[PDB]
Parts: C-alpha cells; structure tokens; sequence
RNA sequence: CAGAACGAAGCGCACCUAAUUUCGAAUCCAGCAUGAGAAGC
C-alpha cells in the first residue's frame, strides 16, 4: 500500500508512505515552494515512520525532514553522504531565510542538529535489511547523491525514481542505474543543447568589454556552469560568488568518488575559478570593471549575492544577463526575463541545463526496466504535461495511475525438499537438511542439493594479498598509524559503501597543501620524512586494497586488531 | 459504585536509567552496552511504577508516625492493616490501586542514547574502566494510569505525595549519580465502573 | 436453537504478560530455573484462562449497574440462575451458552516468552533485599479465543464487547497491580447456523 | 491459480464479472486482478493482469501483443519441457513475466549471496522447525540453543545419591524435643508447609538429599548474608533470629536420623499432605 | 530517618569549563562542527557529572588526613562499606546516602556554550602543528545542583563542603591541568523532615 | 549397537546406575552408533564446508583444578559471573571457550590490565599476575575435559 | 522547477579504554454441591 501525501503540487508539503504491515516507510518529506499550519497538519496526518528516505538534497524532497523529527515521527532518516552534508547546507540556509523573511520559523536550528543525529548514510548499490524489507539506492543522474529507491516488500517491488536527471549533466553519469530485478510498482516523476552558445556568447560579451551575470541555482547547477567554463578554453576569468555555491562547490570537490565515472579515478574544474569568499571582495567585483564572469547565486534573482552585482549590471548596456534555469512566478528573475522591468543588458537564456529530464528520457528509464512494470503512478509536474505523458506510457502498453484516482503481488516461501522424516528432540518437529536458498523474483525456494547438481551440470582498486594486507595491517597497526578509532571508522564507512571508504581513505591520506599535513597517525619510532610518507602510502594502498574485498572477509581482517568492529 | 482513574504524564528532568529485567534483551545488548534500558518488544521504554509508589509512600508514613509496614526488607510479609496494604497490597487482599507501567510516548530510537561513563583513578586522574550504558533523554513523556478499584478519600492525596516524593528523589536506577529526577502531572476523574455497559 | 453467535477475540499485550503455571510437575519442573513459571501448553504455546475474567468482568460492571447478578467469586457460591452471567456464563443447574475458549498464543514460548529479574528493594539502604525470576510475554504478542453463544440472545454480544472493556483497563491474568496484563482486544463477531456442517 | 490439469481459482471455478470471447477464452475478471485463461488459440479490450496462456509459436507473441496493458504475468501450460521453456525465453525478452507450472515458511537464517549461474544462490544446511501454522527454517545456533536447553534440564534431574540405601553422623534430640522445636519454629514462620512438603520431598529421595536440601536453607551467603529460612514473625533480636535458625538446621538434621514413619508422623500433625 | 539535608550548590564558572560529551549519537554527529562537544542535555542545557568529584575529593583529602578511607577510582575496585566515603556515595551492598545531582545549567547552549580553536604549536619552528575545536562553557555561566542526604549525620555538610573547597582548588571536568573549570561554589543548606509531601 | 559415548558420569539412581544423555543416533550398516553433540558439530562442519566449496591445552589433574578453582572464588577472581560465561562459551564449543578465556587475560598493551576480576585481599602486582595467570591456566586446563566434568566441577562453585 | 549575502592566508586532527560484581528467594490455599433413575424388550 501506497499513500500520495500532497502528491499534486508538492507545496504544503510532500510525501510518500510505503505502509507495510511491519513498517511505515516514509519517501521525499518535502516543500515546494511558492502556508505554515496546512504544512504541520500534513507533518501529522504522516503518522510515525519508521524511516524517511531522501532521493535528492533539494527542498522538493528533502525540506521537511526536520520537522518530523520535531513532532517525532521519524526514526532513521536514509540518504546518501553527498544527500546528508548538501542537507547540512539547505537545511541552515532554509531557517536562515525563515527567520530573515520574518515568517515563523517551520522548525529551528535544533531540529536540524537532532535529525543529523538520527541520520544515517548507506550510498548506491548497498541493500540494507530494514523491518521486513530490503531498500536499495540507485544513481538517477539528478544532483549530487540523489538516487532512486527500490523497497522490496512481501507485497510487491517498488521503485521509486525522485527526479531523473537529463543526457545534458556533465558531471553524473547520463544512464541511470536501476534495479536489475523486479520492478513492479514504479513511482515515477514526470517533467515540468546549446550548452556551447554560453561560451559563445561570453566570448561576445568579453571580448566586447563587458562582464557577464549568470544566474544560477546552488545545488547542481553552478557547478556544471562552472565545468562548462572550465573545459571551454576561454581567455578571462571566471568567478564564482555565492557563500553556499562556493561550499557546495567544495563539497562536489569532496565527494568526487560519488560523480562521473571520468571525473573520479587535479581539480575537478581545473582550477580557474577565483572564488570569492568575503563579500568586501564581492563590492570589489560589483565596482570592478576586469571583463570577467560571474557565476554568482541568489537563484532567481530574488535574494543573496547577485543582487548587488545586479544593478551594476542592470545600468550597464555591454554587458548580459544569462538566465539557465526555470524562472519562478512573484520572483525577480521573471520580471527582470518576462520584462515587466527595463534591463540594459542582454538577457538571453539557455534552456540547454535542466537537471530534470524530457520525456523522451523517461520514456527510457521505464522501458529499460527488465521486466515492464504493472503500473506507473506518475506523481509531480504540471497537469497537461503529465496527461501527456500518461497517454504515451499508456501507448507503450503500461498502465498509470495519475494522482487522482489490484493484483496482491505475495513473495512467497516454496519448501521443495521433502518433509515427510522428521523427529522430535525438545517439543519441536525438527529435520536437519543441507541444502541451497536461491533467490528467484517473486519467489524464495530453499532447494536440495539435487537442484544443484542439475543447476551445475548445466552451467580500478589495487589488489594486494591477504597475507600482505594482514601483514601491512599489523605493522601499522604496530607503529601505531592504523589505531584502533582508524580502523572502527573505516568499517563503519565500508558498511556505509565502498565509495565511502574509497573517500574517508583518501580523505585522511590527502596532504594539504598549505600545511604539508595528512590525517594519519605519526609514526611511533625513528622514521625519516621519506620513509614515514613511504609508510603513509603503504596505509593508503593496504586499505585501498581492503575495499576491494568483501564485507565479511573485511571483518574478520579487522576483528584481530579491534576486537569490537 | 466507582473507580478513580488518576492519568499520570511524566516528562524526564535529567537523563533517566532503568536496567532490563529480561535475560534475553540483556544478553543480546550486552555485546554492545554494558547497561541497557528496560524496553518494549514494542520499541517503548518501561519503568516500573508500583514499587516507588509503594516505597514514597513507605518510607514518607514511617516519618509521620502512621502504622505502616516494609514490604521492602528481606521477605518481609505485609501486614494487611494499613493504607499502603490498602492502595498497594497485602497477603490477601489484592492493592485497590492497578499500577500501569510508564510506558514512553516515544520510541527507543527518539529518547533511548548510549551513553559512555568512566572511573576516573584519585592520584593519576585518568579513566581506568569504561562502561557504556543507555539512558533516556531529557524531555521524553512517559504515560501510567493509576485504577482505584474501591476508592476512598485519601488515595488520590497519597498517591500525588508520593508522586512528588518520586520527584524529588527519582524513578529508576543510579539515582544517587543524579539520574532520574522526572516531573509529574495528574489528571483524575471518578469513573462509573458500569461505564462500558451500553 | 438454529443460529449460533461466533464470537473470534484478537488480543494483544501491551504490557507485559504474566499468568502463572497451574500444571504441579510443569511448575516443579521449571522453579528449578524460574521463580514464576508461565502457564503454557504443551505444544509450547501459552494459555490464558479467558472465561473466569469475562465472568468477573459482567458480574463487578453489573452489580455496580444495579442489576440483580449475582456473585460466584465468594468462596464456594452458588449461581443462582436467574441473572444474565448465570444465563451467560452458568449456574448449578443450566450451562453458559457462551463456551469460552483459552487465550492460547500464536507464536510459541522462544518468541515471546522473556525471564525477568524482579527485585524487592529496602527502603533504607536502598538497595536489593530479595531478588526473584519470572517468566513473562512480551509487548505486541497476540492471542487468540472464541466465545461461542449457543442460544444467541440479543445483549450476548454487548455484554461480552462490554466486559472485554473492563479487561482492556484492569487486565487479564497475573500481577495486575504492578502493571501487567495490559491488553487490547479486536471483537470479528458472527451468527453461524447450527447446521453449518450438516450440510 | 491451481494447475491442477484443468486450472482452478478463488467460488472455485474449475475452467465474479465472467465474460467468454472467441479463442479462433474466458476473461474472469476479480477484485484481486482480472485474469485471462486463454484456452487454446493455434480479445477483451480491457485490463488484463494474469494471461493463463497455453503453448503448443510467434502467433502466440502476435496474441500477446495486442493485449491493452500487456500483462503482470503469462502462466504457460499445455506444453512439454522444452515447448514452454523456449516461448518463456522469448517472452522474457519482451519484458513480461512468466510463470511455467497451506503451512506458512518463514525463514530464519542470514543474506549471505552468489550470483552463480544466473540463479542468485546461497549455501545453507540448516534445520526446519513445523510449528502448528508454520515451518521455520532456522541455523545451527537455534540446534545449539535447544541442545543447551535440554542438557540443562536433563542434567537436574538425578541429583545422584537419590532413592537409594547408603550410609551420616546426624545430631540427637529426643522425638519430644523434635516436637517442640517444629512447633515453636512453626508458630513463628521459619518452617512452613512448603518448607516441610518440600524436606519431606527431598528426604524420600534419600537422607542425602535432605542434607544437601536443609544445608542449601541454612547457608548464609558470604555476599549478602542471607539464609534461605523464611523469616520469623515477631521482634526478635538479631542474635535471637540467627539461634531461631539453627534450632531450625539441627531440628530437620536430628529428625533426618529417623525413620521414615516417624519423620511422616511427626510432619503430618503440622502438614497433612507429606 | 525522620529528616533529611538538603544542599542547595549553585556553581559559577570563573574559568572556562569543560565536561565532554557521553552520547556516542551526540558525539558522531558533532564530529564535524567541533571535535570536543560539551555534555548537554536533550533540553540544551550543560550537564556536569557531580557525583564523582565530590567522592573523589573526599577521598583524596581523607586519605591524607590519614583516615579509613578507601579507594574506588582503582579499576574494579570494592567500595569497602566501613568508609564515610562509603556512607556518603555509597558502597556495593549499602547505597549512597547523598543524592548527588547532576550540575545543570540554568542557561542554555546557545547563550554559555562556545566553539573555540586550540593548538599545538612546534617548539622550534612556533607554528600551528596541530589545530583542533572545542565546546567550552564561559566564564560566568550558572549550575546549579541538589544533594539529598537521607540519613543525616553530624559531619555531612561539613564533609561536602570540604570537598567543594577541594574542587574549587582543582576543578570540575575536563582539561583541569591546563587552566580549565575553575568553579566557586554557593550552598544553601537546610533540613526537611522526610513527610513534608504528606499532606 | 556401538556405544561412542564415555560411560564416566555414572550416578545411583535406585538400585540403577543412570547417567543423563543428549545425542544423536545414527545408523550405518547395523552398526547403528550412539554419538555425541560432538560428533555432530564435526559432521555438520563437514557439509557446510561441502556446500560452500562448490560455490593443545596444559593437562592439570583434576584435583589441581578444583583446588585451584577454590581458592581463585575464594580472592574472588574467578566470580559467578565469570564461571557462567565460561560455561556457556564452553557449551559454544572449545574453540571459543579458549578464545573467550584468552579475552579475558589479555593484557592491553595500552592500559596494562586483564578482564579477570582483581584479587580482594592485600598481594603484590607479581602476586596479582601470577594469580591472573593460574585462572588462565586453569581455565584453559578445564576446557581439556569434557562438559560433563566441566559440569560437575562448577557446579560445586556457582549453581 | 527553488533557496539565496581595517586587508589577507593556513589549519580545525589524532589516541586509549568501553569492563567487573552480588543476589535470583519466600509464603498461603488444595474445598465443597447436585444427581443415582427411566424404560423397553
Ligand atoms: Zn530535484
Ligand atoms: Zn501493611
Ligand atoms: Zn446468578
Ligand atoms: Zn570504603
């Protein structure tokens, strides 16, 4: 059973209520924004849930997790790493706006804290057993760790999709990553390149004399404005200005293991950047008259750092305005785009980046599902859009359930070996067997091993040993750079994936530059410099090359040397 | 004939300890803590209620002079003619008062936290034994009914002494380390015992 | 007659159950571990004895309703015959119509069957003076009876839903003054014909 | 559904808005899915969900492929070993599932995996319990759990020395010191019935058993000081209560010593039943 | 008995104070703000463990008086029980007579807790080697406490507030070598009788 | 049949001579074996190792243990407690019942200490250590014999 | 298709420990009451 809690608009909130009957799965607790009490009274109809997922880090789908810690009906709260710290951005920025709009805060700063507290993080292909079910991230090329779940439930497999990202993010993989079983029930979410004119009319406008302004969204897309500055040669510099663009920039530095495949395994933007960090070196900028790009962000122009540079660039004719993303309605950026005030600069717009897909590309996500799924429940979008599209998934022969309006899919158990000797030792009716549990979709079958031996008849990470690794291991572990905290904190990030111990390695590995520091633990004894950064090295390698390893193996690798992880 | 129905609501002042009493919870949190909460197969927390009642109100009518009994000494016997073998119990005659269990409002995975304790040696001044046990919050509703079955005048007085006798010394467990001061509210009403009788 | 009402009782705990062993050589046979046994079957589930509660139930609701029930807790009484529990639940003379069954479990005695530790505490040394084991059921366990009046009269259900009442706000069986035995029933009621398989 | 031959489904229709069309095939359609038992072929514009679809080939895709909402499932039947495998090979490879054709079992082991052969798999021996409605599957640690269970209930059950003739050195008090003693200490509750029904038990079993009994009731802890005698009634001293409970130990201790019509006669004047 | 003493500590922090964080789910979600959390409670406020400093202040000084004192900060140690340390906090058979509360703050985090850099510097090149972050409760924040003595005997409060001098002299919490948790220490003392709730 | 059973831990029952077993009985060509628990645990090994493939302790007399044993209760390192955690990490098997016990004596290279119990009475540290190093020996001595000897022998010290 | 604000720069990380111990009993109750016939062969 599936609940659509203000799936129409996704303002006064949104949600989606997985109920099964050991567990209230909660999916997208979030806002769009356009109040307040209609917003606590959906947070109520809610219910307790035992965990609320998180596809993306906007506040389309997570920007209601704090207020259901605040009425305290949320439990573990599951996203990716990259969805956990982008959250520790928007969620501060969102009570920042909050109180300095003047509107009664929707939760406080200590809401905030106390869901990072029941917030857990597992990345993309790591199955967690949770209450009866098993729930499964998936890469859906949206921003940074936004993901696809997959809840595999008794009474069905569902998928839900969040936002799919479109062929044109440069930074994620462009194939999204799916469940390669049985997907039966499919939440999917409807849609509401000139990428190359930008440098194009940038070298028109530099060249020319002028600046050029770029509005830009925070999460996502100055990142890929910026990339796209980045890989195009261009001659004057381009600069980035905006507190939280600039530590969501750091942040995609930061987690580059969880982007594209190119860009993980130097700056990822390749420097060239020039961030700007005090906002008396952004009145700097906006009195500057170097022609330089400015890939700022107050979002639609409606509040942060563009609008100072704004009017510098508003009385300004050799210059432009570059708009990107969706202009909103009862904000700036529309009526500085749609007119209704006189700009002397050119405003031109690239439709180019749009981090939400087409339909054609949706299309193809429900096509490349390996069995077609019993029924689509398109959920977000306009109205007419999504008509549209429920008549061509309707035409691609798969039904749809649109948010205005059934087979009991039941996995089931089968026994197939044979019952009938058994014995009674402590009042049970026991048999020992031996005997193999395969794992068929819609179907669990323990079968003996006669079905095996038909079934058989039929039929990037360095790579040390297991005696150098357990060796390496001990040595560090003796000379005291693999402590004890080191080695339980890269198995909890190894339970959190390997990505995530791929980056908590080469996070305490990276030498800073400024400093000529790495987070390992010196060594204990007589070392030179060239042979403790020679026993630095052998503690990344060692532990690079146990990620490679299963999880089971990693364990009882890492329970001689902390007996407790 | 009546019943009193004194609804208690209890809000935790300080952070609260009540020890597991089931062996098999015990033993599977105790590879893990070293101390776990008293907890519900339905994720809530439970402390007892009786016991502390019965003993406030012990050990508060032992300082007034009134003839009450210890049921607290080693297999002491109840008397059977006083008011805490009235409200609470005897030999024979059952206690006229059901005592609910405190069972949170909340779940253990929004008030129950490990906590990490120490023993600090006197003359190195550092930790010689560790031991992590879980407590509860600070802010967690704990909610007990308390069901007079024959209800006499005095029960309802006796029982919010003792209730504020709980709040000053405390609920639970490791009360002398400062664990345990909790708040009490009470909300009576004289129910028709022919009330669910259509 | 030629109707039979079926009465299918859902209950599960919500608090901790105890109701002891009443079986001499199962109780002698697990004192050697536990102090408090639980009563439990054979087939390792655990009973609860259902009837007796819904009796005591309608006879301390009516005679406080003013009816003329009378009282079969005092030792060695005679029901009269002429009340409702009597016609109810049985007098020397006729049988209940209501044929109460057990309480037994779902689940067997490895899921939901805990040993506590309970403690008797002095109150000037604060501190434990006799300690004690018990077996009890945990929280969210569920048991199941069926009450089945066999002369269905018209106030047979509403008095039995109405004693189930009473038996969700004082409890069932066991240490009930400590807080235990707190329960919660789900009535799924039904007239069946007698001749239901004759046919 | 049940293949039985003949299929059967749940009223047991043995092949509810029912409606027949020409198989040149009847459409049951339930609240739980409308099904579709094809018949032979060698179509309801409407919802399908179950397509009981009988092989005996491409003519058979051609049939699926002009089904309005192609459907959830297509159980094959009517065919051999090969015949229903190869069109359920081609039907997979449009993306539709096939099906080729009491107790519940509730596995209770690990998720360990492989992904051999194209058969997700994993090894297990284990047990299989059938409880009353289920049949749990469960690993060697629950056999390790009862095993426990039943040595630690087997092993207390002869406590060795017991119903046999043996052997003492017991103390001496005369049968109307004996009397009076057991009097005295059951006026004041040190010896109970239960106390006594149990000594009785435990001195059938032997005057061994006895003696391990009355020096199990006597031994004062070294931890918390504490006999297991209940205590006596009154205001006794506390050198007063510890004379009251040795007069206890050496009463039972005398009145092991004799026999066992008197130890009965003498306990039944203060307990009638043993 | 049939009295009580109570002691009313009120402390104000003179130097910055220190106590570290117990909850490992407090503790791993402040490990990317700062890497020394203070202890706080759920409802914000400081919470320093009292219990502990005045015992081990009292077993200090008494040790060096030259008393029966006996030593529970040795791992595993057995409080004796013939002690006044041992009447006082308590032994392993007999409790604590003093009810020693935990010391919270009569503010809040966000007004007494501050974030703050600490270093350690090279002793040859005078440069910044290692810098990490701290919580820290300022200097002139308010806690406040409650001990409950049930028996009251003569040299109780003259046994506290020895211990208090002790703790003004060395400190309360954390980095105490190094200038941290500098404390005075206000008592208002007074005796209840044990039914002043009896009404 | 064949009996691969000790027939040790004989009592009196009556004019009979008993002892309480637990076990298995296979039957293989009318040699029908009454085993052991332990028996089972190796054979049980044997088909998990044959499904996932194609995919010297120091002998203390007996009364050198229970004396040893008495005085290590008695300085109270060998607790309750501790004899039953060895019991169950004995009934887990040998394996993990030396594993269990060196757990217990390891001393942490960090803090210089041992999971035993101190000694209650006044020693030495050398006295301590050599009393820490008996429990070991005697307890990894106990793991030798067989459950019900180990049974016997603390069930004398904690019941 | 959503968040966005009198100078610089760097850095904000490590480590240990997470055990041990006591107790796990005691007491009461174990009754009554009705019925012993009615037919057939
Ligand atoms: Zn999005
Ligand atoms: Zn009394
Ligand atoms: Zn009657
Ligand atoms: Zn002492």
């Amino acid at each position: 059973m599936i609940k659509f809690i203000g799936g129409a608009s996704k303002v006064t909130g949104s949600a989606f209520l997985l109920e099964t009957g050991n567990a209230k799965i909660l999916i997208d607790c979030g806002i769009e924004q356009e109040n307040n009490e209609i917003i606590e009274k959906k947070i109520n109809e809610i219910g307790k849930a035992d965990i609320c997922i998180l596809t993306h880090a906007h506040l389309a789908a997570s920007g209601l997790v704090p207020l259901l810690v605040k009425k305290r009906k949320v439990n573990k709260i599951i996203s990716t790493p990259a969805t956990k710290e982008l959250c520790r951005l928007l969620f501060n920025d969102f009570q920042r706006i909050q109180e300095e709009n003047n509107d009664i805060p929707l939760y406080s700063y200590d809401d905030i804290e106390s869901s990072f507290e029941i917030w857990d993080e597992i990345d993309d292909r790591n199955t967690i057993e949770l209450f009866d079910t098993k729930i499964t991230f998936y890469n859906n090329s949206h921003i940074i760790g936004s993901v696809s779940v997959f809840i595999e439930t008794h009474n069905g497999n569902y998928l839900f999709s969040g936002d799919i990202g479109s062929k044109l993010q440069q930074l994620m993989d462009y194939p999204p990553d799916m469940p390669d079983g049985n997907v039966d029930y499919l939440i999917l979410e409807s849609t509401y390149s000139d990428r190359d004119r930008l440098l194009e009319i940038a070298k028109t406008t530099c060249e020319n004399g002028g600046k050029v302004l770029i509005p830009s969204f925070a999460i996502g897309r100055l990142q890929e404005v910026l990339y796209t500055f980045s890989n195009y040669n261009f001659n004057f510099p381009v600069y980035i200005d905006s507190p939280m663009g600039s530590k969501v920039t750091n942040l995609i530095k930061e987690y580059n293991i969880y982007l594209k495949k190119k860009l993980r395994r130097d700056d990822l933007f390749n420097n060239k950047y020039i961030a700007i960090n005090t906002s008396n070196q952004s009145k700097e900028l906006s009195n500057s008259k170097e022609p330089a790009v400015i890939i700022s962000a107050s979002g639609m122009l409606e509040g942060g750092r563009i609008l100072n540079h704004l009017e510098q660039i508003k009385n300004d004719e050799n210059s432009t305005l570059i708009f990107v993303g969706y202009q909103a309605q009862n904000t700036r950026g529309r009526k500085i785009l749609d007119g209704e005030e006189k700009v002397r600069c050119r405003i031109e717009k690239l439709n180019s980046f749009s981090a939400h897909a087409d339909q054609d590309e949706l299309i193809d996500y429900i096509e490349r599902l390996k069995y077609t799924p019993y029924k689509v429940f398109l959920v977000h979008g306009e109205k007419e859009q999504r008509e549209i599209l429920a008549k061509r998934i309707i035409s691609k022969k798969i039904r749809v359930e649109l948010p205005e309006n059934e087979i009991l899919i039941e996995k089931k158990v089968v026994l197939n070996i044979n019952t009938d000797n058994m014995c009674n030792f402590a009042s049970y009716r026991l048999m020992p067997f031996s005997g193999f549990i395969v794992e068929k979709d819609d179907r669990i079958e323990i079968n003996d091993k006669n079905w095996f031996d038909m079934i058989w008849n039929e039929e990037a990470l360095p790579d040390m040993s297991h005696d150098k690794i357990i060796e390496n291991i001990e040595y560090l572990f003796n000379i005291k750079i693999l402590s004890k905290n080191r080695i339980k904190e890269f198995w909890e990030e190894f339970c959190k994936g390997q990505k995530a111990a791929i980056k908590y390695i080469t996070q305490v590995h990276r030498k800073n530059p400024n400093t000529g520091r790495r987070n390992w633990n010196p060594p204990e004894g007589d070392f030179t410099d060239n042979e403790i950064e020679k026993l630095y090295e052998t503690a990344y390698n060692t532990l690079l090359s146990l990620i490679k390893y299963d999880k089971n193996k990693v364990y009882n690798i890492l329970i001689n040397f902390n007996p407790k992880l | 004939k009546t019943m009193k129905k004194i609804y208690v609501t209890m809000k935790t002042l300080s952070p609260l300890y009540t020890g597991e009493v089931r062996r098999e919870d015990k033993e599977a949190a105790q590879k893990r803590v070293n101390f776990p909460v008293r907890k519900t197969a339905t994720n809530k927390v439970l402390i007892p209620f009786k016991g502390a009642l019965r003993s406030a109100l012990e050990i508060m009518l032992k300082a007034k002079g009134e003839n009450v009994c210890d049921t607290g000494e080693s297999r002491a016997r109840p008397c059977g003619r006083c008011v805490t073998c009235s409200l609470f119990g005897s030999m024979g005659r059952a206690g006229r008062a059901s005592v609910d269990f405190l069972i949170s409002n909340d779940t253990k995975e929004q008030i129950v936290r490990e906590s990490t304790h120490l023993r600090i040696e006197r003359q190195t001044k550092s930790a010689s034994d560790t031991f992590k046990g879980e407590e509860v919050i600070e802010g967690a509703t704990f909610t007990a009914t308390i069901t007079i079955s024959n209800p006499q005048e005095k029960d309802l007085s006796l029982i919010q002494s003792a209730l504020k006798f709980i709040e000053e010394n405390g609920i639970g467990g490791w009360l002398n380390k400062g664990y345990g001061r909790v708040s009490f509210e009470v909300k009576s009403e004289d129910v028709a015992t022919d009330r669910f009788l259509k």
